[PDB]
């Protein structure tokens, strides 16, 4: 599961 | 400026729900790209994330409390929440909240903290016991207390050279720590040296003097 | 879940010197979009941890330089030159590519002083704890360096496990030199059934162990 990184 | 501010409850029982809230300023979660994130440390241990928040809603959350946590926001009134239900021991930590963006992505600004314990112990005053022995070193041990702190202090103060007082720490729920005071042995026992012990919490204070022991 | 592991724990250092820091994490933390998401934070006593390095080997504004991060694949490194008493504290890296988040164990940056062996005590329970139906033993060893030791109870000669716990003290602003209690905690009872109490410590100082030791019913 990736984190958010926008 | 941007500042994040936590409060909590200060001290809980097992079971009990902990409701955590960061307040912020400086910045708003309406803006795009902002978050804030929830971080914990176990007293003279590491760190731990917990739970995330974005402006758009989205939350992220730390397997390994389970379905324990939930992250919320009031954009309105600047705040974030963290509630932890059925809390325990392991719970006893400072709690941070932190500050991520998209175009700063990385926890540059947390708050001081608040910090936590989560305990079924009822206030405790100190049993204290004297600890007899070129130098001399003599000490008292500060046993069964809660909750923190104790004070201890070597002639009323004026003996503050010399003095190891350590970390306390739990047995069975309650704390206990030990002082330790060196001196030349010419100053004991031909001059009287004392250890002066205050619980505030449980309104008291001892002084116990250092004998010689014959073993 | 991504495993951080630093080495090492504990890094003594002289003044001026450089301090490097080894981060590994168990599995890839390349994200999706190209960034490898590993951050540096100092957790100096009584504060909040501070950001240092963020995606590997970025400076946060206003870190000195003497602070930098590299790394490839998955090994990191932070490195500390010239490092200055303000630099003492817990440095932590952290991976934010994967979820959970995870930071390593961290690596306390503490001084370097010269040896020295611990001054060992031991007290046996007071005769005022005793009416009370407890029995605690106390071993102070105080004032040593460096950090690693190991300490023994023993009684009638035999090792004693159960019921000790051990505290230390930060290390001494003044000396570089560390201090630690060593509690065993008895019932009354089971104080009764041995005579002889010892205190055994092993310290890189002497190739012969410290002892101290006291006989109950000379008390």
């Amino acid at each position: 599961a990736e984190f958010r990184h926008d | 400026q941007v500042t994040l501010k936590e409060s909590g409850p200060g001290i809980l029982k097992p079971s009990q729900t902990l409701s955590l809230t960061c307040s912020f300023s400086g910045f708003s979660l309406s803006t795009s790209g902002m978050s804030v994130g929830w971080i914990r440390q176990p007293s003279g241990k590491g760190l731990e994330w917990l739970a995330h928040i974005w402006w758009d809603d989205d939350k992220y959350y730390n397997p390994s409390l389970k379905s324990r946590l939930t992250i919320s926001k009031d954009t309105s009134r600047n705040q974030v929440f963290l509630k932890i239900t059925s809390v325990d021991t392991a719970d006893t930590a400072t709690y941070y909240c932190a500050r991520r963006t998209t175009t700063a992505d990385y926890f540059a600004y947390w708050g001081q903290g608040t910090t936590l314990t989560v305990s079924s112990a009822k206030t405790t005053p100190p049993s204290v016991y004297p600890l007899a022995p070129s130098m001399v070193t003599l000490g008292c041990l500060v046993k069964g207390y809660f909750p923190e702190p104790v004070t201890v202090t070597w002639n009323s103060g004026s003996l503050s050279s010399g003095v190891h007082t350590f970390p306390a720490v739990l047995q069975s729920d309650l704390y206990t720590l030990s002082s330790s005071v060196t001196v030349p042995s010419s100053t004991w026992p031909s001059e009287t040296v004392t250890c002066n012990v205050a619980h505030p919490a449980s309104s008291t204070k001892v002084d116990k003097k250092i004998v010689p022991r014959d073993c | 879940d991504v495993l951080m592991t630093q080495t090492p724990l504990s890094l003594p250092v002289s003044l001026g010197d450089q301090a490097s820091i080894s981060c590994r994490s168990s599995q890839s933390i390349v994200h999706s979009n190209g960034n490898t998401y590993l951050e540096w934070y100092l957790q100096k006593p009584g504060q909040s941890p501070k950001l240092l390095i963020y995606k590997v080997s970025n400076r946060f504004s206003g870190v000195p330089d003497r602070f930098s991060g590299s790394g490839s694949g998955t090994d990191f490194t932070l490195k500390i030159s010239r490092v200055e008493a303000e630099d003492l504290g817990i440095y932590y890296c952290f991976q934010s590519s994967h979820v959970p988040l995870t930071f390593g164990a961290g690596t306390k940056l503490e001084l370097k002083g010269a040896d020295a062996a611990p001054t060992v005590s031991i007290f046996p329970p007071s005769s005022e704890q005793l009416t009370s139906g407890g029995a605690s033993v106390v071993c102070f060893l105080n004032n040593f360096y460096p950090k690693d030791i190991n300490v023994k109870w023993k009684i009638d000669g035999s090792e004693r496990q159960n019921g000790v716990l051990n505290s230390w003290t930060d290390q001494d602003s003044k000396d570089s030199t560390y201090s630690m209690s060593s509690t065993l905690t008895l019932t009354k009872d089971e104080y009764e059934r041995h005579n002889s109490y010892t205190c055994e410590a092993t310290h890189k100082t002497s190739t012969s162990p410290i002892v101290k030791s006291f006989n109950r019913n000379e008390c």
